[PDB]
């Protein structure tokens, strides 16, 4: 608002921003505060929400809020399609939290029947809560047709305003406050679409993902702002120029995921140096450098020194070097400068992440590397190291993760979950005083890492088909030792530390 | 011809019909593995029907007609008996055990026990005949089972309208389901077991805090404790729906109370750091939003 | 012709009675029966198989294991091995030759199979993918006297 | 020889039944009680028609490839382990609903394949018959009255 | 059978004329020109010489991009041809594609001609979402002096009222329309399929006629139901100015109560909607892909205009925020490609 | 080596004379499983529990045991190219053990040796094995014995 020319752009901007007003003459306390945006009004409900997670405010988030309030102004059901990973339900839940509402999410087709869905619809139609159909396209045609019929009855009762509606051949009152939202995953013939009966009652939105300069500036504002705009511009230009000159490799991922990782790695490093550009340079050299090849390390250095030159000499250059040399001597290894460099690199990388990926040719020395670093840590820190090595693709997912039996519910833990149980519940042994290294030494694929995706996410939780979440402690770190990433997603790569043995 | 060779094996099979019987907790004995005998019955019926297309059976028929007339009624009693078995075993785990649920519904259980006695009579008498085919000679068995499943169906229909009306009183119960609501109604006296379901029927909060006399407040899934303004009284002659509805309105009024209190403090030139340690997150968020838009309106 | 020549040699004939629902477990019972007859009864069975019978590849893998060796270990696993061992002890001792350790009897067993089991594959159209897999299988190829009864 | 009636236009399964009357049993490879009832039917000597031919159940092979271990007094067939006596008067028909259904080579080389499938080349047969019906009614009358009066 | 009411040389040509006269109505314009050119080739290749075949094949390969050659036209065949070649050298495609149609010398059967000529009670006119065949039925049923029920297929009550009106209207004999049968297809296969699949008697043939509105892009209709009914494709595209008058005519029914400036804003919205709709049909050029726009967008844009005008002074200022609101919320909602945005 | 280059005969002769190295033969195909390998091993091997070595698998005697795993490069890989049995054999050499997944405990192998045999990867239907596996073995080539020696 400060950078506007006159009052015209200021009022244009202010129309889009959510305004929270209060009624002084209400005497109807629960209805005092209302929310105005672009001319439309919305009554605040005083529903307890606790401490929910807050999304980063971005222009596209406010555009999604504007589409929801625009559809609700005319009592129309809200729905938006787009590629997965753009935060459709997170946007809807954040929209509900902003008005003090708890959006009840309905997970569908995950062996999800239709009886309980109709029971939830009648209950949400009585309470007046807001329901969101997460990923509505993945449904069976008979269940999708019957549920779409029920949604049609609800929306028609809202548009007309009938107090009582016939649902499930049951007469039931309809509170006017209910609203339904439909998120749609991307189709396979194109983008997925709604059934024909629902097209004349919903408003479809094209929901995607944002660019990078603005989000970069915002995160930099969080960490310490000094020169937020210039640093964000320089980082984006540097990543573009890296993608420009570096060779086209499969595992190269310079997208927004990569820069969010670089900024999350910059956050604890500011505590070491300060809220300057030097911290950004060091984070980039900690994350990006180990993933680049010999041919591309000099490209990185050149472009780095080109766009911005910051510092010259790093910290922790000698005690760890000594412990490493001792470890290599105990193993009888020759402490080549490349081996030393990679050991130190790996040592620094593992400090701020739990999922490590080490890639190279067969015989590169990667296993010697990580074991030597582990022994060096055991000397320097005085903590123990417990190591488990699992050649995971010999095992099935069911033998690794759990499963269900024929009819008995009894849960087979599976190897990786059973060891994680032992790492947490034990409370006998020095696992809290140990580093725990679980090595998944094999070629990795989408299916297995998908079954454990929430561990790579900021959740740092192992989610199980059994419905339980296992929080991983800081002691627990994971190494995917392999030789290729061909069938690995960027989504996973950007959550892990990648080390390319060139 | 082969007609005799088949009737012989049929009769041989049917003079060896035995039922696996095993007795559950209470006195009655349940029958296991229905499908074998029923499938044999149906198979033999289709064979007896097909015996009508032969040519060497005209004089050889009457015996097979008696056999058919026997097996048809056997299947008739088969169907009704398995249905009675299943429905009684389902209503038993709901009514035959708890005292509170039958105190709420005295009539239906009063009928349930009267049905269980007769069913015990029939089953014991039927098992002790030691030949599954001879059961059809036991008097009043088809009509018995017919009226028994009719009575069970009536009980089960009754058993659901009371729950639906309970859902109509408190619409959050729609999220719970039949099983959980049954435990809430039976365990309303103890009062602590309801707390496990509170995350399901609310979504925000986790557990309810007690002071052994009243409800001081509830805590969320994150761990933040909420203190109520008005404490909820508890007595002996109370239902779960009553104190649950009072709790439902009270938490909304307490949220508004801390919100206007927060806004009043923030209007009175206070620090955000002192307020955060005292008021909930949602109140300080809304009060901050109101004051922010209020100061920016004149700043515009 | 195979039945005829088996009859001439006084062999027992076996033809698996498999249909639209027979599975690996059933074909396993067939083979355990056959092998027990060939060994314990010494019955000298010509087991005739047609490509139509191998409606899944598990049957073909088993036949590879059979002709490559003279046994299927999976058929005689666990407690069934111990039972089998008892029977063989009895069998051998019924014939008056005595062997003590498991290896000796298992060698005897396998040799008796290796001389008392004759497997014959008919294949109607070689260009079918299943037929092509049977011809190309090395365990089959390096044992079967391939003969063309073409047209 | 077992006829194999390939008619997508379902109709044959009615004309056959109208011919043989009450003794026409109808069966299917997808009716999972099939095997025992078929065994029963051949013991009785019923006529049988089997639906859904683009499926086969190899146990029936001994009906198709005629074989019956001869006995003196009787005549018996192993339909699996069931050593069933043939009642002589038995007749098997197979039917099938679509030519895109594959016929197992075992069947396809024993069974008499016949098609009732509507053929476009009936245009070629029939439109001349209507062309002459509008060209010369008397000569198309002669074309039929000659042979029928003969 | 219709062909009857050098004998071969006549009846063959009249058969080609009858086939194109009857089956073209059930096809869209593109397949109409495909059938016209093809059938013309099947007739002319057997009668005329090979030189005629070679000339037509090379001209089709110049219309396409298979093989481009410019042979001699033929000798003294300039009157018979050289006109498509003349259209080729000028790079004009509409006249060249319609020349094969003008060659048939067949009065192109209108929907009125097929409904009058054929003796059937069921007709389905499927069409794209761009247009609707209802307005054609308004004039056609009024010209036939029947009536025209428009039974919308909405909820279960609408379905019950639909089957009730069907079972009564067939007895009364009035014409009915079933708009958007595709959405209630699940109800169709249960009831409507069995209802109209099998013919009953001449009681319904004398009076009753039924129409069904379908959409080409969408779910597939059942084969016996589709084969039982006659098929038409309403492909009449109105003009831009005509759509402006059609949108402007609908505005004064409900009336405008906000102000005189809202009338001017509505006029601007009508022009905007007609121009986007005009650009909608051009898929390769213009919009990147084909986006469907309905009148609901007109409604939401109109309500946003009344809301901003009811709360704002008569200055020229709100034109800053109305434009983005329309291009990002009202109309930019369906669009995913930024170029089309 | 090519098919018929005395690949097995040499092993069998070398070890038959020897009293130390007994042989198990495992002839692979298109879809062999790791369970087949363990079922083969079960007849010759024994399992002992120890805290230090978890589940040791010695052979059931004092000798050494050679697993002659013939045709090791045929097991059909998945669409990602992973042939799990070759990775299992890599585990047996490189790690001297494997995981027992019904028990979820580690197994250390005692004295068991691995011998592969293969027909060159250029022949029809052969799969290129992983270098990570093959790196552990002393590969040799055998060829047909010059004609004259035959
Ligand atoms: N620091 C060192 N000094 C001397 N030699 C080394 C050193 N590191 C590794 N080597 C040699 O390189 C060999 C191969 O490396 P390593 O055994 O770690 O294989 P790897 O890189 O883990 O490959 P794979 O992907 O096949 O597991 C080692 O066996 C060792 O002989
Ligand atoms: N008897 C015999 C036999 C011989 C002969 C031989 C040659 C040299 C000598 Cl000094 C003595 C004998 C008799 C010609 N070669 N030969 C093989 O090459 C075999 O090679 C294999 C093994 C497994 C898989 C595949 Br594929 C091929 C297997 N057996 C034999
Ligand atoms: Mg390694």
């Amino acid at each position: 608002l400060k950078n506007c020319s006159t009052k015209e752009e200021a009022r244009l901007l202010w129309a889009k921003v959510q305004k929270f007003y209060q009624k002084n003459d209400t005497l109807d306390d629960l209805n005092s505060v209302f929310i105005s945006q672009s001319g439309y009004l919305l009554q605040y409900k005083f529903e307890y929400i606790g401490i929910p997670e807050r999304l980063i405010y971005t222009p596209l988030l406010l555009i999604g809020f504007a589409t929801l309030t625009d559809s609700l102004h005319q009592k129309y059901g809200g729905c938006f399609f787009g590629p997965a990973g753009t935060g459709k339900t997170e946007t809807v839940k954040a929209f509900g939290q902003n008005l003090g509402r708890v959006v009840v999410v309905f997970n569908c087709d995950d062996s999800f029947d239709y009886q309980v869905l109709s029971r939830l619809l009648v209950g949400i139609t009585q309470i007046g809560a807001w329901g969101c159909f997460d990923q509505f396209n993945r449904l069976d045609e008979k269940v999708l047709s019957a549920v779409s019929a029920n949604i049609q009855q609800i929306q028609n009762g809202l548009q007309v305003g009938k107090s009582h509606i016939t649902l499930l051949e049951e007469e039931t009152p309809l509170s006017p406050h209910t609203a339904v939202f439909i998120t749609l995953n991307p189709g396979y013939n194109g983008r997925s679409e709604l059934p024909e009966n629902l097209k004349k009652s919903f408003r479809e939105f094209s929901m995607k993902s944002p660019q990078s300069g603005t989000i970069a500036e915002m995160i930099l504002q969080i960490m310490g702002f000094e020169d937020s705009k210039s640093l964000a511009s320089k980082i984006v230009h540097f990543l573009e120029l890296l993608s420009s000159k570096c060779s086209s490799m499969n595992h190269y991922h310079f997208g927004l995921r990569t820069l969010k990782g670089v900024l999350r790695n910059c956050s604890p490093l500011i505590s070491e140096f300060g809220e300057g550009e030097k911290t950004v340079v060091e984070s980039l050299k900690r994350v990006i450098l180990p993933s680049l090849g010999d041919t591309d390390e000099l490209v990185f250095k050149d472009e780095l020194s080109k766009i911005f030159d910051s510092a010259g000499t790093p910290l922790n250059s000698k005690a760890i070097v000594q412990c490493l040399k001792d470890a290599g001597q105990r193993s009888g290894f020759s402490m080549s400068e490349e081996f030393l460099k990679k050991c130190m690199q790996f040592y620094y990388m593992q400090k701020t992440q739990q999922a490590l990926i080490l890639v190279g040719k067969a015989g590169c020395g990667k296993t010697a590397t990580w074991k030597t670093v582990i022994d060096a840590m055991a000397i320097f820190d005085g903590h123990a190291n417990v190591v488990y090595v699992i050649d995971t693709k010999v095992l099935t997912k069911e033998s690794l993760y759990g499963s269900m039996l024929k009819a008995t519910l009894e849960w087979r833990d599976g190897l990786f979950t059973s060891i994680l149980r032992r790492v947490n519940d034990d409370i006998t042994g020095t696992f809290k005083n140990s580093r725990i290294w679980v090595v998944f030494d094999s070629d990795l694929d989408p299916e297995y890492v998908e079954a454990m995706n929430s561990v790579l996410d900021d959740n740092k939780i192992l989610t199980l088909p059994n419905g339980e979440r296992l929080p991983i402690p800081p002691n627990f770190r994971i190494l995917f030792e392999t030789d290729n990433l061909d069938h690995t997603t960027p989504a996973t790569i950007t959550r892990c530390g990648l080390l390319w043995f060139s | 011809f082969v007609i005799e060779k088949s009737l012989n094996r049929i009769k041989k099979f049917w003079k060896e019909a035995q039922y696996e019987v095993i007795e559950h907790s209470s006195g009655l004995k349940l029958v296991r593995e229905w499908d074998v005998l029923e499938q044999a019955c149906k198979e033999d019926l289709e064979e007896l029907v097909s015996m009508k297309a032969s040519n060497y059976y005209k004089i050889f028929e009457q015996d097979c007609l008696d056999l058919e007339s026997k097996l048809t009624k056997l299947s008739e009693i088969q169907v009704n008996w398995v249905e009675v078995q299943f429905y009684w075993l389902d209503l038993y785990g709901i009514l035959g055990e708890n005292l509170d649920i039958q105190n709420f519904l005295p009539l239906e259980t009063s009928k349930f026990k009267s049905l269980t006695s007769e069913y015990k009579m029939i089953t014991t008498r039927a098992f002790q005949l030691d030949t599954t085919i001879e059961v059809i000679h036991i008097p009043n068995f088809d009509t018995t089972l017919k009226l028994t499943i009719d009575s069970l169906k009536m009980i089960k229909s009754s058993l659901s309208t009371f729950l639906e009306r309970q859902r109509r009183q408190f619409p959050r119960f729609y999220f719970l389901g039949n099983d959980d609501l049954l435990k809430i109604i039976g365990s309303g006296k103890h009062h602590d077991q309801v707390s496990k379901f509170m995350k399901k029927m609310f979504g925000s909060i986790e557990s309810i805090i007690f002071l052994e006399d009243f409800i001081t407040g509830v805590r969320s899934v994150e761990g933040e404790v909420l203190n109520l303004n008005e404490k909820i009284e508890l007595k002996d002659s109370i239902q779960a729906q009553e104190w649950l509805n009072i709790l439902d309105t009270e938490i909304k009024l307490s949220v508004f109370t801390q919100f206007r209190d927060c806004l009043g403090q923030l209007k009175d030139g206070t620090d955000i750091e002192v307020v955060v340690s005292k008021y909930i997150f949602q109140a300080i968020l809304l009060s901050a939003q109101v004051m922010w838009t209020e100061l920016v309106e004149k700043c515009l | 012709l195979t039945r005829f020549v088996a009859w001439l040699n006084g062999l027992k004939i076996v033809q698996p009675k498999i249909h639209r629902h027979s599975n690996l477990s059933d074909f396993d019972m067939i083979l355990k029966k056959a092998i027990s007859d060939c060994s314990l009864k010494e019955s000298r069975t010509c087991l005739i198989i047609d490509e139509s019978n191998i409606l899944e590849t598990a049957f073909l893998e088993r036949m590879n294991t059979l002709l490559a060796n003279a046994d299927i270990p999976d058929l005689f696993q666990g407690e069934e091995y111990d039972k089998l061992l008892n029977n063989l002890r009895n069998k051998t001792r019924s014939l008056g030759l005595l062997l003590d350790t498991e290896q000796e009897l298992y060698d005897w067993f396998v040799g008796e199979i290796a001389k008392n089991l004759h497997v014959v594959f008919t294949i109607c159209d070689p260009t079918n993918n299943k037929s092509s897999a049977m011809i190309s299988s090395p365990a089959l190829f390096n044992r079967c006297i391939i003969n063309w009864m073409g047209d | 020889a077992v006829p194999f009636l390939l008619d997508p236009s379902s109709h044959m399964i009615t004309v056959i039944s109208n011919y043989y009357g009450n003794k026409t049993v109808l069966l299917s490879f997808l009716e999972e009680g099939f095997v025992k009832r078929l065994e029963n039917a051949i013991r009785f000597g019923s006529v049988v028609i089997i639906q859904d031919g683009e499926f086969f159940d190899p146990i029936i092979s001994r009906l198709i490839s005629r074989e019956f271990n001869h006995a003196g007094n009787r005549v018996t067939v192993e339909i699996g382990d069931h050593e069933v006596d043939v009642s002589g008067d038995f007749k098997l028909f197979i039917h099938s609903c679509d030519p895109s259904g594959d016929i197992p080579i075992f069947l396809r080389s024993r069974v008499r394949l016949v098609h009732f499938v509507t053929n476009k080349e009936s245009i070629e047969t029939r439109i001349f018959d209507i062309t002459l019906t509008e060209e010369n009614a008397e000569m198309q009358r002669k074309r039929e009255d000659l042979i029928k009066l003969n | 059978k219709r062909v009857f009411i050098t004998r071969v040389d006549e009846i063959l040509w009249l058969l080609y004329q009858e086939v194109y006269c009857q089956f073209s109505t059930a096809l869209d314009k593109k397949f109409k020109m495909i059938m016209a050119m093809t059938m013309f080739c099947l007739y002319k290749f057997d009668i005329e010489s090979e030189q005629y075949k070679e000339a037509v094949l090379t001209m089709i390969g110049v219309l396409s991009e298979s093989s481009d050659g410019v042979p001699k036209l033929t000798v003294d065949t300039n009157d018979d041809l050289r006109y498509l070649w003349d259209y080729v050298t000028t790079k004009s495609y509409i006249s060249a594609l319609n020349w094969f149609k003008n060659e048939f010398f067949v009065d192109e059967w209108n929907i009125a001609d097929v409904v009058a000529n054929s003796e059937n009670n069921y007709f389905t006119m499927a069409s794209e979402r761009d247009v609707d065949g209802t307005f054609k039925l308004i004039e056609l049923a009024k010209a036939s002096k029947e009536s025209l029920k428009i039974i919308p297929l909405g909820s279960i009550e609408n379905l019950n009222y639909a089957q009730e009106e069907i079972s009564k209207s067939k007895i009364e004999g009035g014409w009915i329309l079933l708009q958007n049968i595709q959405m209630s297809l699940s109800w169709v296969k249960t009831y409507l399929h069995k209802h109209v699949e099998e013919t009953k008697a001449a009681e319904e043939h004398e009076k009753f006629k039924m129409f069904m509105t379908c959409h080409l892009t969408g779910d597939k209709l059942p084969a016996p139901l589709l084969q039982r009914t006659d098929r038409v494709v309403y492909e009449d595209i109105p003009g831009i100015l005509d759509t402006v008058k059609d949108l402007w005519g609908s505005q004064f029914f409900t009336g405008k109560i906000s102000g005189v400036w809202s009338v001017y804003c509505t006029f601007l919205l009508s022009w905007f909607h007609a121009l986007i709709t005009a650009r909608t049909r051009l898929v390769p050029h213009g919009f990147s892909k084909k986006y469907y726009f309905n009148d609901c967008d007109f409604q939401f844009a109109s309500v946003y205009l009344e809301n901003v005008l009811a709360t704002n002074s008569t200055n020229n200022i709100p034109w800053a925020q109305v434009r983005d609101h329309i291009a990002t919320i009202v109309y930019g909602g369906k669009i995913d490609e930024e170029k089309d945005l | 080596g090519p098919p018929g280059s005395g690949k097995t005969m040499i092993m069998n002769n070398a070890l038959r004379n020897s009293s130390l190295y007994d042989v198990v033969g495992i002839n692979f195909s298109k879809d062999t499983t790791t369970e087949h390998i363990l079922s083969a091993l079960h007849r010759h091997t024994n399992y002992v529990t120890t805290s230090k070595g978890l589940t040791l698998l010695p052979k059931s005697d004092i000798k050494n045991l050679v697993l002659f795993c013939d045709e090791i490069n045929l097991p059909k890989l998945d669409k990602y190219g992973s042939q799990n049995v070759v990775l299992f054999l890599r585990q047996l050499m490189e790690k001297q053990g494997f995981w027992k997944t019904p028990e979820n405990k580690w197994v250390t192998i005692e004295r068991i040796h691995i011998v592969g045999a293969c027909n060159p990867p250029t022949d029809p239907g052969r799969i290129p094995m992983s270098e990570r596996f093959t790196r552990h073995a002393a590969i040799l080539y055998l060829g047909y014995p010059s004609g004259k020696s035959l």
